[PDB]
RNA sequence: UCCCCCGUGCCCAUAGCGGCGUGGAACCACCCGUUCCCAUUCCGAACACGGAAGUGAAACGCGCCAGCGCCGAUGGUACUGGGCGGGCGACCGCCUGGGAGAGUAGGUCGGUGCGGGGG
RNA sequence: CCACCAGCCUACCAAACCCUGUCAAACUCCGAAGGGUCCCAGGUGGAGCCUGGGAGUGAGGGCGCGAGCGAUAACGUCCGCGU
RNA sequence: AGAGCGCAAGGGUAGAAGGGGGCCUGACUGCGAGGCCUGCAAGCCGAGCAGGGGCGAAAGCCGGGCCUAGUGAACCGGUGGU
């Protein structure tokens, strides 16, 4: 169920993804959690859309 | 008491019982010799037995030694003996079951009541030199419900005990009737 | 009882209503009571 | 009557009735008692048939030790109805008893009395019976 | 035919029995990958050259010879020793 | 009561089963399987100095040279209620390299 | 080694009274103090929770040692609160601290128990411990009026090294306790 | 080569629960101090750090008792691949190889590699 | 039957407790028979392997014993190895 | 070890998978040995490797959570992007 809406953590550097899920019912805002894209290393990873 | 017991070998105990010479095993400390009694007189003299007596086995080997019973095998179906174990005796204090000669007709008794013979056999240790036949337990002033137990009985100087001491040896209870049609509900 | 904001210690009296001069070491600097 | 009021599995199957008493065919209780002869279920309603004519015939009598407890559901199903549609309901609460199993005894009564009383009492019980004392029934608790 | 009152149920559903048990026994050779036990709880516990992923399941790391281990005061183990 | 088999975490590979008991530090190296041991370095039973943290230091690297004489390389520091208090002997510069 | 009036008291007092009416001929068997713990077991911080805790922290000030908020464990359906995290303060106190504690205690706390007829010689745990309860929190010398709200007692938890009756009550009587008789 | 104690693995309660007895000169546990590493969801409890006095009490190492715990023969039944039959049935018997539980007897308060500290 | 708090109890109701008997598929302290699988060896047999084309065949039914449903009724009817 | 282990049980579990805390953020990238399962199609456990990163002195751990459900082939499209 939503209020926990899902998102695809898009990274900077012009794309590269890892897929997750939020939590609106929790104080969780946007999320720039440290993950590793298809190209490079454990750099950044932010949050976009659904 | 007396009972001719013949040695056993390696035959099938099936034949034994169904021929008369009834299969039974005896042991003691290290031994576990193989013999058999007979159908008729073993069963007869066993009514006079139980682990209250000293049974002699007169083995046709020139030996004749006493034992006490232990672990009897009934045939379940058509219930009647099909094996007996015999623990041999010594003379250093060992353990068996004492019978309780109930002596006394109290007040719950007589004025109704039903006898409650609980541990008709109690676990006790005696020196096999003095093998006391029985011990008389007395009801005397016992009303329906109440009970007799522990150190209320007789203990011959050579007789020492070990059961609870608590455990009820005997008691009395209400005798039922047709006013249970009223209870029926 | 190290930690941080521990409520302190320090000496104190017991100037009772009888004539007691008991020496103590309690959280309050100056106390006095009955007996 | 008497039985459990709420056990585990209400609808419980029948199974199989082979033999051996499972244990409990000695005496250990009353003066004179009754032993089964046919390996099967045995009714509670019949247990109380027994106890009825028994304790009835001998009013002001002794005491009864019934070592039998009838708690196995009957799988009984409606009349004038088709097959399937469900499984039988927990009717007739009976017990698993084979021959030998010293069903039930009494004490505080005289020989001839226990003889006749248990004779009719057991007579009622849905089979054939045997009547036992307390002699060669020694030691096997 | 006057079929008096009937009934219905809910007890018609049954979970699908997925294949369970140990796959190898003392002797066989695993080759890194050859899983050996589809178990629930630690009915058998890993040790030498034996792994255990996410489902409680012991498997292969080396080209090993299977063996068991009785330990009681810890349970039962499954060990593997290849060549050495 | 720090059993846990913290020594199951020391089932891992190779062992250095120590145990300080008030006065002497009973530090030891054990090879496994065979249950055959190796080293029994100590403080006061070693007939060296007499303090906890000092001997430790030195004895730690004593062990260094020891193992580097017997062609080993690494093992594993072991105790129930260890907590690790450096003692930068910490038997790793002491041979093991594991520090 | 902070010296208090009860320290030097219990000091000499315990030893030869025990050496004379008793005597465990082995210098280290005579049992003495141990742990002085206190716990009030409310459950009335159903809500208003930790505002009812500040009432209990000024208590931590009177002894001089911070407390730990211990809690419930199950699912209560009467006085509310399930899971288990209410107002069950368990405060732990030791050697020199229990000394100033039971100093103000045995010297000036027990006299204003207006119901005073003596400590209970029956609330012993027979293992060298002595639990009981009380009614007012202001019976402890350093908490004036302008601070107390409703009602607040506590359940005194004093454990000793002792483990037999007569000597438990004896240690306490050698410490200066106001018991029954 | 051996006895004792302290670190340890291993068989996996015949290993332990209780009771009684015993040493600490060594190792050991306390103990004392919290100046100091550490740290208390609060507590010198603790995990530690600084070691005189003193202790063998709690811990422990060892024994003596079966009282509980556990192990438990085997004489022997229950049953069971295989095969053969009796009755309407439910079930039952025969020959063969196998063959427990129960508890009867009895047993055991255990033993073994490595390492070190002492004679 | 008193309060410094308690003393006290019944041929009264009444849990825990144990002894005596105890039943269970979804209860398991023990657990067979057998069955299943891998190694060695024998086993020469309308065996087994691989590939390819050519097939069909998928309401099965009396019997035995292992369980169910029925009602410990059915030429009932649903699985099981076996026939 | 009958407690607790999100929600059904079963099973397993304290020599943790439970309960508290410090630093993070491996519900990673490229793969994939080999097995379980099974007509297919999916489902499934995953040594070990190369980049890089967290923790821990280190040994070593991290490709989600004790586990057995929390699912939808393919086209037809929608957004960001090569």
């Amino acid at each position: 169920v939503r209020i926990k809406l899902l998102l695809e953590c898009t990274e900077c550097k012009r794309r590269n993804y890892a897929t997750e899920k939020n939590k609106r019912n929790t104080p969780n805002k946007l999320e720039l959690r440290k993950y590793c894209p298809w190209c490079r290393k454990h750099t950044v990873h932010r949050e976009v859309k659904i | 008491y007396r009972l001719k017991a013949y040695y056993r070998e390696g035959e099938k105990p099936s034949a034994l019982r169904r021929a008369g010479k009834l299969p039974g095993v005896m042991y003691n400390r290290h031994l576990n010799r193989k013999v058999y009694v007979d159908l008729v007189e073993f069963d007869k003299v066993f009514r006079q037995a139980s682990i209250h007596h000293v049974i002699v086995l007169e083995l046709p080997d020139g030996q004749s030694l006493p034992t006490l019973v232990r672990q009897v095998n009934l045939d379940k179906r058509r219930r009647r003996p099909e094996h007996v174990d015999f623990f041999v005796l010594s003379d250093e204090p060992v353990e068996m079951y004492v019978p309780l000669r109930f002596v006394g007709t109290p007040a719950g008794v007589r004025a109704g009541g039903v006898l409650q013979e609980i541990h008709r056999d109690i676990l006790v240790k005696v020196s096999p030199r003095n093998i006391p036949e029985f011990i008389e337990v007395d009801v005397s002033g016992l009303e329906i419900g109440d009970s007799l137990h522990a150190s209320d009985l007789k203990l011959p100087p050579g007789v020492e005990l070990a059961v609870s001491p608590e455990e009820t040896i005997a008691a009395v209870v209400p005798p039922e009737d047709v006013e249970k049609l009223a209870e029926e509900a | 009882m190290k930690e941080g904001i521990h409520p302190k210690l320090v000496p104190a009296r017991i100037i009772c209503g009888c004539g007691n001069v008991i020496e103590t070491y309690s959280t309050k600097p100056e106390i006095y009571v009955e007996v | 009557m008497l039985m459990p009021r709420r056990m585990k599995y209400r609808k419980q199957q029948r199974g199989r009735l082979k033999g051996a008493t499972k244990g409990g065919d000695y005496v250990a209780f009353g003066d004179y008692g009754l032993v089964a002869l046919e390996p099967a279920w045995i009714t509670a309603q019949q247990i109380e048939a027994a106890r009825v004519a028994m304790v009835r015939h001998f009013r002001r009598g002794g005491k009864i030790f019934i070592r039998i407890f009838p708690d196995k559901p009957y799988t009984k199903k409606p009349l004038e109805v088709r097959m399937g549609k469900g499984k039988g309901n927990v009717e007739g609460y009976v017990a698993v008893v084979k021959p030998g199993r010293v069903m039930f005894e009494v004490a505080g009564v005289t020989e001839e009395q226990a003889m006749e009383a248990l004779r009719i009492a057991g007579h009622k019980l849905p089979i054939k019976t045997k009547i036992v004392r307390r002699d060669a029934y020694d030691e096997a608790q | 035919a006057h079929k008096k009152g009937l009934g219905s149920t809910r007890n018609g559903r049954d979970s699908q029995a997925k294949r369970l048990g140990v796959k190898r026994y003392e002797g066989q050779v695993v080759r890194a990958g050859n899983i050996l036990v589809r178990q629930r709880g630690t009915r058998f516990k890993p040790g030498k050259n034996v792994g255990m992923g996410r489902d409680f399941t012991l498997f292969a790391l080396v080209d090993g010879v299977v063996e068991f281990q009785d330990r009681g005061r810890l349970g039962r183990y499954v060990h593997v020793r290849p060549l050495a | 009561k720090f059993r846990v088999r913290n020594r199951i975490k020391r089932t891992g590979r190779l062992r250095l089963s120590v145990f300080r008991s008030l006065k002497h530090i009973y530090a030891q190296i054990i090879d496994d399987e065979k249950g055959v041991t190796l080293v029994s370095a100590s403080s006061l039973a070693l007939k060296l100095k007499g303090n906890k943290t000092e001997v430790a230091r030195q004895v730690g690297r004593a062990l260094a040279e020891k193992a580097l004489a017997l062609g080993i390389k690494q093992v594993a520091f072991d105790r129930g209620p260890y907590k690790y208090h450096g003692r930068v002997k910490a038997l790793a510069e002491g041979a093991r390299e594991g520090g | 080694p902070l010296d208090v009036a009860l320290k030097r008291k219990y000091y000499e007092e315990v030893r030869p009274e025990l050496i004379r009416r008793f005597g465990y001929q082995n210098v280290w068997e005579v049992p003495r103090l141990e742990k002085v713990v206190i716990n009030q077991g409310l459950g009335e911080a159903k809500e208003d929770a930790r505002i009812l805790e500040k009432a209990a922290q000024e208590l931590a000030l009177i002894t001089g040692q911070k407390p730990a908020v211990t809690r419930a464990k199950k699912s209560i359906s009467n006085f509310k609160l399930r899971k288990g995290m209410p107002i069950g303060l368990r405060v732990t106190l030791r050697r020199d601290r229990m000394w100033i504690f039971l100093e103000k205690l045995l010297n000036v706390a027990l006299p204003r128990i207006r119901d005073f007829r003596g400590l209970n010689p029956n609330s012993f745990d027979g293992r060298g411990n002595y639990n009981l309860g009380l009614r007012e929190q202001l019976i402890f010398p350093e908490i004036t009026y302008d601070m107390v709200d409703a009602l607040r007692g506590m359940d005194i938890a004093v454990v000793t090294t002792a483990e037999t009756d007569e000597e438990a009550r004896a240690l306490l009587e050698l410490l200066g306790f106001p018991f029954r008789k």
